[PDB]
């Protein structure tokens, strides 16, 4: 029903936004082997910004990843400055604002389309971000739970996107009816 | 003795090998949305 | 739905031979079946081609001798070979 | 009990001595300690007069014969390679997903969802376009393109055709890379073989004629093996043949042991029957009954070995 569509869209927005924000914040992206803190080879949480240490003499010491240790420069820049993961959060926020503003200033019907575009674009940004992360890291390992949170954010964002466009289509159908 | 007797000197395609095709794909998805919105 | 039994067999055959579609299943259930057949076809056909590309790139034991006679066998009419055989305590 | 226990009894009968079997304290064959210059193992026991004779698989070497006395060889042999019989790990149930990495497969799913959604958006959002590409039909179109299984419908707009075009390009490149890698994914017999590699670990007894053979070998292949082995990790040097052998067995063939051919042949006939002797003998050497340098027992042991040789006592003990 129409009242259910908005509820699913709104709750999914919050969900995707929260998951992506937790993922960008937490440090459990890749459990791999390395240094917990140093100017020797133990398991480490290693997130997007900071690498910490699971098991070790300074188990708990977290240092900043030295992203910078032409094409590599550029990829290393795009990675260090997580422009793509961060842009996903920004777009998802904007999308939520639009969904919310579907109420006040109603009957505009273009706020809803904008919300769909923002959520779909957030999904695309996340996938570029994932590709950049995986490609960088590579020059054993297992992906943490924040990586998989990021992934679930993409899926939910795309679904909320499909719902948003569907609602816009219905609005204009009824307006044409 | 001192030169050579004591001498000290398939895999799956990784995402790194195909990342370019992903970049083109997402870029193309971007342009399609631009074309549509402009129309 | 044109997917009677004969058109189903034709659809499946065509898919394995990577050829035309004509009809394409249109329900969720039919599309699940179609999807897994498509996946199966891709893996199996790719594996045939790859392995062919490898196939285009790159009497035995004494028991066997004893067990057959089409390929007769003997020794120098007088020799150490004939004598070992005449005295071997190994059944074969 | 065993070859050397049976050999000792016959040796004593023919040498003409009464005897007491004692196991060498350090469990080694005998080498001049690289460092302290002290002879260890059975050779050391003879050199320092702790034992009057060594009825053991002790290889006749010059440095050994210079510090102990040896009978004629009671056994001819050579270093050999013991490998765990291959038995290549069977293909995994889902090994067909191998030509491409895990992350590629993950991102192929993500890209499928992305392409399908964007085709729906660009195709139906505009009110000025009112089967066609709804969400279910768009997912079906995308799957069909990837599985190369033809198209029932195709985008007609400029927007839809851009999406379709890039998805087709992506599919071609990704699918072709799978076929190819699969192709490639579907495309040691001596001491020389071991020497020209290192992957398969391989080493000698930590202390004895074998380690010394390589430290002294003038053969390029064996010196090459030695260069690697002294540095091989984990230390490919072992305290007993069985240790190298167990090293061989436990490695699923990742450890080859340079035990003497005699030991190799013996272990090949022992359960779990998982090992096999490969490579030729790495030297043309022999085992001798040893006595302290200049010992009176040397002459009896030389004579008894010849008696047990002409009788085939040692050869019977082998079989
Ligand atoms: C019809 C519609 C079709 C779609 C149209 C056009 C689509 C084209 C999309 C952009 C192309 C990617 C850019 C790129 O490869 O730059 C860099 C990586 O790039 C990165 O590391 C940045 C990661 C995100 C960029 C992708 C945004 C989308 C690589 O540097 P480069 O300068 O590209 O040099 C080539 C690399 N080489 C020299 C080492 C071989
Ligand atoms: C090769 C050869 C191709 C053979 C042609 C397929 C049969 C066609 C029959 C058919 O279309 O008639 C009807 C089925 O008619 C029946 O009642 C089916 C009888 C059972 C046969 C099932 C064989 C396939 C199963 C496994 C074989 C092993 C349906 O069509 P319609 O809607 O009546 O028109
Ligand atoms: C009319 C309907 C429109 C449909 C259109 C769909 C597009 C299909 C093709 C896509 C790939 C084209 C992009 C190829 C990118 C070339 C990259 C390049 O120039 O390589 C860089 C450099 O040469 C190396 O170092
Ligand atoms: C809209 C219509 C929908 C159609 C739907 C049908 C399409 C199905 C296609 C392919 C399925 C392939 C399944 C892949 C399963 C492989 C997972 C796996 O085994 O991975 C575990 C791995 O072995 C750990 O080491
Ligand atoms: C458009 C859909 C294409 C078909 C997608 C195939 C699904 C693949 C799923 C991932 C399997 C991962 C295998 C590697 C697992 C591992 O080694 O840990």
């Amino acid at each position: 029903d129409r009242g259910v569509q908005m509820l699913l869209t709104t709750v999914g927005a919050f969900a995707a936004f929260s998951l992506m924000t937790i993922a960008v914040g937490t440090d459990y992206w890749l459990y791999s082997r390395g240094v917990c803190k140093t100017k020797e080879e133990v398991m480490t949480h290693s997130g997007l910004w900071r690498t910490c240490c699971l098991e070790g003499n300074f188990k708990g010491l977290c240092k900043q990843i030295d992203h910078f240790p032409t094409a590599e420069y550029f990829l290393r820049a795009v990675r260090a400055s997580s422009i793509f993961p961060i842009l996903s959060v920004i777009l998802l926020f904007m999308g939520g604002l639009c969904i919310a503003a579907s109420e006040f200033y109603k009957t505009r019907h273009n706020i809803i389309l904008s919300a769909g575009i923002f959520f779909v674009s957030a999904g695309l940004s996340n996938i570029i971000g994932i590709i950049v992360y995986i490609s960088a890291n590579a020059g054993s390992y297992s992906y943490g739970w924040s990586f998989y949170f990021g992934a679930l954010s993409f899926i939910i964002a795309e679904m909320v996107g499909v719902l948003a466009v569907h609602m816009f289509i219905d609005r204009h159908k009824q307006l044409r009816a | 003795k001192w030169w050579y007797d004591k001498g000290e000197c398939t895999s799956a395609l990784s995402l790194s090998n195909v990342a370019g095709v992903f970049y083109i794909l997402v870029g193309g998805l971007g342009l399609a949305m631009l074309v549509a919105l402009i129309e | 739905n044109e997917f009677g039994i004969f058109n189903s067999l034709w659809f499946s055959l065509g898919a394995f031979m990577r050829q035309g579609c004509d009809i394409s299943p249109r329900s969720l259930s039919g599309r699940i079946v179609g999807g897994v057949w498509w996946f199966f076809t891709l893996i199996i056909i790719s594996s045939y081609t790859a392995n062919l590309a490898a196939f285009l790139t790159v009497i035995e034991s004494a028991e066997d001798l004893s067990k057959q006679t089409e390929i007769a066998y003997g020794t120098l009419d007088s020799g150490s070979t004939k004598e070992f055989f005449r005295r071997s305590k190994i059944a074969v | 009990e065993g070859y050397c226990v049976d050999l000792a009894a016959e040796i004593a009968k023919h040498c003409g001595f009464k005897y007491k079997l004692t196991i060498v304290g350090d469990g080694k064959y005998g080498a001049r300690d690289a460092d302290t210059k002290i002879w260890n193992g059975m050779v050391g026991e003879l050199v320092y007069g702790k034992a009057d004779i060594a009825i053991a698989p002790l290889t006749i070497t010059l440095v050994r014969e210079e510090v102990i006395d040896f009978s004629k060889p009671f056994m001819s042999l050579g270093i050999s390679i013991m490998i765990k019989k291959p038995q290549k790990s069977k293909p995994g149930v889902f090994s067909f997903l191998d030509p491409l990495a895990y992350e590629i497969w993950m991102c192929i799913v993500f890209a499928y969802i992305g392409v399908s959604v964007v085709l729906f958006l660009v195709s139906r959002f505009s009110p000025y376009e009112w089967n066609e590409f709804g969400i279910f039909n768009s997912l079906w179109f995308s799957l069909g393109a990837f599985m190369r299984q033809g198209c029932d419908i195709s985008p007609r707009s400029l927007s839809g055709r851009i999406v379709g075009g890039v998805w087709w390009f992506f599919t071609l490149i990704i699918i072709s890379s799978y076929t190819a890698n699969l192709a490639a994914f579907l495309t040691i017999e001596s001491a020389e073989d071991l020497s020209k590699q290192t992957e398969i670990a391989y080493g000698t007894l930590d202390s004895g004629s074998t380690k010394e053979f390589f430290r002294r070998s003038k053969i390029a292949v064996f010196d090459k093996m030695w260069t690697y082995m002294r540095s091989a990790e984990p230390s490919v040097f072992v305290r007993t043949t069985a240790e190298g052998v167990a090293r061989v067995r436990k490695s699923k063939g990742k450890y080859a042991y340079l035990l003497e051919s005699t030991m190799n042949e013996y272990i090949e006939q022992r359960k779990p029957c998982d090992t096999m002797k490969v490579g030729g003998n790495l030297d043309s050497k022999g085992y001798g009954i040893a006595t302290p340098k200049g010992s009176s027992l040397r002459t009896p042991v030389n004579l008894a070995v010849l008696k047990l040789s002409e009788q085939g006592v040692l050869d019977k003990l082998k079989n």
